[PDB]
């Protein structure tokens, strides 16, 4: 869901440039565990 | 009749470098125990430092064609080129090869070249080439021709690298001309009869005592010092010396009466010599000089010199023998004679003297090859220990 | 004629360009860096005093490298010969070995391309293909990597799926919108995906077995590869590559790893399209390699059992697939592969499955999206 809010405000200033694409806006899923390394950890720790 | 290179002969490679301007001359030298690696020996300014060919010589054992090795590998020949030769280490026992792996002298390509114990695999065996147009694949090999050396797994040859600050020897895609120097023949040896680079004994005229330094008190300074002992110090290891001739090739040929040559002893690795105060004293390789170094054995006391005398290039004539020849030692430069000075184990000092003494001869015992290989692994042992001692202590 | 032109250029290896004569020599990835440096450069580029006037000279160094570097893999030799043990062969590869170190190829291929961007306006900014680092360069690394030094060890293969090959996945399914995908940079990758890259990883298929560890890459790997098979430039022989790679990976695969692969697998297939038979077939030997894992209790011991999400998830594939496939017109070989499907699915699911009583609410909101799932 964190993936998600951050890839919602992302898109919605590549639009708001009007043109441009990130690597990391696939999905969760497609996403690495080196890219999933900040919102696993920041999870983890709230959690903790 | 021109010289060829056969099978069980023992020679030395060597190649040349252009350092500052100057033709230098360089054997390829490889120390057994220790580093596995092979080294640069120079052989140039032997008038200045005295070489040591004793772990230059490599003594070809096998001489095989391209197809028969490759079968071999699958399951006194004279050398042609062309054929893969089996260099053998004579110090070591061990082969030249190459070690697979690479120091990084600034070549990735390259590949470092040391000694293999096993003659199995293809690291060990090596294939001559033609230096020039004027040799021919399956042509004899003769003495004074010039070799281009192939490693068989690598396929890299002999090289030479002068870009690397300190110049080193490896397998690389460069060529370099090897020239082989014949340092004797095994076959053609008199056995029983002395030959160059010998480690031996000098007994004394009583043929009970010998040549010896000062027993291990600890300084190096009180083992610089030479006299004469009896006792066990004959079949210990302070009591061994080694003939080196002042010719690099034909080396081990036989030692004629007059011959000048240099004395070492193999367990502190320091030259006899005769100081200017007409006293011997062991001094360092780095300042043994030919003036002070040279030494000769003669067959009488009698003062005519022999003056000058031919170099032959060959095995030449046995003359003196192991235990039954009487030999004095005489300075080639000074003409003094080697003689005890007398005064009262029996620890009598050695001098060198105008006229000597009437029993001054001096008798000659060839050490086993076992005896000298241990004592020149005791001098490298206490060389690299002390080292470490000395870096600790620091 | 292999072995002669090895020979040749190791006698003269001034033949390999200074980043690879041996003497203060930089390396194939120090080159190659070097290269898209001097190409982004204009001054070093180009003469500067239309293309055949102005030689990249950065794509010209490139492409000198890679040309090298195919001729060598080619020059390698066989895996037969290998096998039989050619002591010539053997020492030929050493030399190759010894020529290019491995670490230098993963970087090449770690590399990164420019993707084309849609601009203000709207219309494709297209990086001239002439002047950049193209994939083909890429495509003889992985010659010379599978052809020489061979992939062979599990740790090696992941590591270069995560460092090297999966961003290009990434890149080419991220190109796959309507504007990006006609983009000659977008086939120019495709192809060299389709013909390097996955056939490789269907040859070493059976190394993914053990792969607990890398859950997270093995399906991120998956993904990519259905996102990229659901394209339209694709063209036959590619789609069908791509095919061949996903159904070979699967069937070595772990059947808890691919679960996630199966929750878009079920929101795909009920459409019945014709870019569904490929997951048809991907369902049905799934289905008939792991039928014990889900109809026993216990399964396998070392795979274990069902999670009953993965059951909840099975049933409505089956139901979906059953319902579809009954109310759409008769094809004959749709509904040839997919009476497979569906029975190896009923097959699987045991007969006394109890539906879920604690149905999921609020899933993924990404999995209810269709409009590119992301």
């Amino acid at each position: 869901n964190y993936h998600n809010i951050w890839a919602k405000k992302k898109k919605m200033e590549l639009e708001s440039k009007g043109g441009g694409n990130h690597p990391l806006l696939v999905p969760y899923d497609t996403l690495t565990a080196k890219e999933k390394a900040k919102d696993r950890e920041k999870a983890q720790d709230i959690l903790k | 009749e021109i010289q060829f290179l056969r099978t069980d002969d023992e020679v030395v490679l060597q190649c040349t470098a252009t350092i500052h301007k100057e033709q230098q001359k360089l054997c390829l030298a490889a120390e057994g125990f220790g580093n596995r690696l092979c080294f640069l020996e120079s052989t140039s300014n032997s008038k200045n430092v005295p070489p040591d060919l004793s772990i230059c010589t490599f003594v070809l054992e096998q001489s095989l064609s391209v197809r028969a090795l490759q079968e071999m590998l699958a399951n006194h020949r004279t050398l042609l080129y062309g054929h893969a030769i089996l260099l053998r280490h004579s110090y070591s026992g061990m082969y030249l090869c190459c070690l697979s792996t690479s120091r990084s002298s600034t070549d990735k390509l390259a590949f470092d070249v040391g000694l293999q114990e096993d003659t199995t695999g293809e690291a060990c065996w090596w294939t001559i080439h033609p230096a020039s147009k004027q040799r021919s694949e399956g042509e004899k090999v003769r003495v004074g021709d010039d070799l281009i050396l192939v490693s068989v797994s690598s396929e890299r040859y002999l090289h030479l690298s002068y870009g690397n600050g300190s110049l080193h020897v490896d397998a690389a895609f460069q060529q370099t001309l090897w020239s082989v120097a014949p340092i004797s023949s095994g076959s053609e040896a008199a056995q029983g009869y002395l030959i160059g680079g010998d480690v031996l004994r000098l007994l004394h005229g009583h043929m009970d005592e010998c040549l010896t330094v000062p027993s291990g008190e600890h300084g190096e300074e009180q083992r610089r010092t030479v006299h004469y002992e009896g006792g066990a110090v004959s079949v210990h290891a302070r009591s061994l010396w080694r003939l080196e001739t002042l010719r690099v090739a034909w080396s081990g040929s036989h030692i004629r009466w007059g011959q000048p040559f240099r004395l070492r002893h193999v367990t502190t690795g320091k030259y006899l010599s005769l100081m200017e105060d007409k006293n011997l004293l062991l001094m360092d390789k780095e300042k043994a000089d030919v003036k002070s170094t040279a030494f000769t054995f003669r067959s009488s006391k009698e003062k005519l010199d022999v003056g000058v005398r031919k170099e032959v290039d060959g095995m030449g004539t046995s003359e003196i023998k192991y235990g039954d020849s009487v030999c004095y030692i005489q300075h080639v430069d000074t003409g003094l004679w080697l003689t005890y000075q007398s005064v009262d184990s029996i620890q009598r000092k050695a001098i060198m003297h105008h006229e000597g003494h009437m029993d001054d001869g001096i008798s000659l015992s060839r050490s086993q090859h076992e005896e000298s290989r241990t004592a020149r692994v005791i001098r490298s042992t206490v060389f690299l220990f002390n080292r470490f001692i000395r870096g600790l202590d620091a | 004629n292999a072995n002669v032109v090895v020979r040749l250029l190791i006698r003269r290896p001034e033949c390999f360009g200074p980043a690879l004569r041996g003497e203060g020599g930089n390396g194939l990835l120090a080159a190659m860096e070097e290269a898209i440096k001097i190409a982004e450069d204009p001054s070093r580029d180009g003469p500067s005093p239309e293309e055949d006037d102005t030689i990249h000279m950065g794509n010209a160094i490139m492409t000198f490298y890679s040309a090298l570097i195919d001729l060598l893999g080619r020059c390698a030799p066989e895996m037969h010969l290998i096998h039989a043990g050619k002591g010539e062969a053997i020492r030929i590869r050493s030399i190759l070995r010894s020529l290019i170190p491995l670490g230098d190829l993963v970087g090449v291929i770690s590399i990164a391309f420019q993707m084309p961007t849609i601009a203000k306006d709207g219309n494709v900014v297209e990086p001239d293909m002439s002047a950049g680092f193209c994939p083909d360069h890429k495509a003889a690394m992985v010659l010379f990597l599978d052809r020489v030094y061979g992939i062979e060890v599990q740790d090696f293969l992941l590591h270069l799926l995560e460092v090297g090959f999966l961003p290009d996945l990434r890149a080419a399914a991220s190109l796959d919108t309507a504007a990006l995908s006609a983009t000659d940079m977008a086939l120019a990758l495709n192809r060299y995906l389709c013909t390097a890259v996955l056939p490789l990883l269907t040859r070493c298929a059976p190394l993914f077995a053990g792969t607990e560890h890398h859950a997270s890459l093995i399906d991120s790997l998956l993904h990519t590869v259905y996102r990229l098979s659901k394209g339209c430039s694709l063209t036959k022989a590619q789609r069908d590559s791509i095919e061949v790679c996903l159904l070979s990976i699967c069937g070595q695969l772990r059947p808890s790893m691919m679960q996630h692969l199966l929750r878009r697998l079920v929101f795909d297939v009920p459409l019945l399209n014709e870019h569904a038979k490929m997951p048809l077939k991907l369902l049905t030997n799934h289905y008939e390699r792991c039928w014990k894992y889900y109809c026993l209790p216990g399964g396998w011991g070392n795979f274990g059992a069902a999670s009953e999400e993965e059951l909840h998830l099975s049933r409505k594939l089956f139901w979906g697939i059953f319902d579809a496939l009954s109310q759409k017109k008769y094809e004959q070989e749709l509904f040839k592969l997919a009476l497979p499907c569906l029975s190896a699915v009923a097959g699987a699911l045991p007969p006394d499955y109890m539906e879920s009583n604690y149905v999921s609410m609020m899933e993924k909101q990404s999995s209810m999206d269709s409009e590119g799932n992301f």
